């Protein structure tokens, strides 16, 4: 979608592998903010929003 | 997140509200993610 | 009230380990309070900070 | 939720909604672990003054 209407989806009940993200390099950018890229994997979330 | 929380009483109140404390447990915590700003109850009629 | 003197001193060094125990739970303008948190959440650039 | 402690049997009776319990200080005392559903007593681990 374009930048003014863009896109939410929820994501819950999922077990995610966040592994396959941090060693594909077809991102240019990968930052992330409130929490570490490689500590993905160890932690449970709630209130995923893409 | 749209939190619904339910306590149910026996009251034998004729009119009012009745007087006293019911803490309300938490019943539902609904993912919706949606804009609220305006609600309104649903009735049942009877048909004779 | 007969024994108020005792009750005061118990009471207050009760109340300063209270708060004491109180003041784990504030972040200090940090994300948490919470040192695991922390720790499992990021890196050591912003960890350290 | 991490954090070190041992787990014991208990006897606080939980609401179904109560997952986890908090002390004075905010740190988890008793918690229900997931899969099995029970309520676990945690205790801070021994220590003292040599
Ligand atoms: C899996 O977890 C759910 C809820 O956490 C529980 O109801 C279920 O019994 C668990 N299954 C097994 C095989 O432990």
């Amino acid at each position: 979608a374009s930048v003014y209407a863009w896109n939410r989806k929820r994501i819950s009940n999922c077990v995610a592998d966040y592994s396959v993200l941090y060693n594909s390099a077809s991102f240019s950018t990968f930052k992330c903010y409130g929490v570490s890229p490689t500590k993905l994997n160890d932690l449970c979330f709630t209130n995923v929003y893409a | 997140y749209f939190k619904i929380y339910s306590k149910h009483t026996p009251i034998n109140l004729v009119r009012d509200l009745p007087q006293g404390f019911s803490a309300l447990e938490p019943l539902v915590d609904l993912p919706i993610g949606i804009n609220i700003t305006r609600f309104q109850t649903l009735l049942a009629l009877h048909r004779s | 009230s007969a024994l108020g003197k005792l009750q005061d001193v118990v009471n207050q060094n009760a109340q300063a380990l209270n708060t004491l125990v109180k003041q784990l739970s504030s972040n200090f303008g940090a994300i948490s309070s919470v040192l695991n948190d922390i720790l499992s959440r990021l890196d050591p650039p912003e960890a350290e900070v | 939720l991490t954090g070190t402690g041992v787990l014991t049997e208990s006897n606080k009776k939980f609401l179904p909604f109560q997952q986890f319990g908090r002390d004075i200080a905010d740190t988890t005392d008793a918690v229900r672990d997931p899969q099995t559903l029970e309520i676990l007593d945690i205790t801070p681990c021994s220590f003292g003054g040599v």
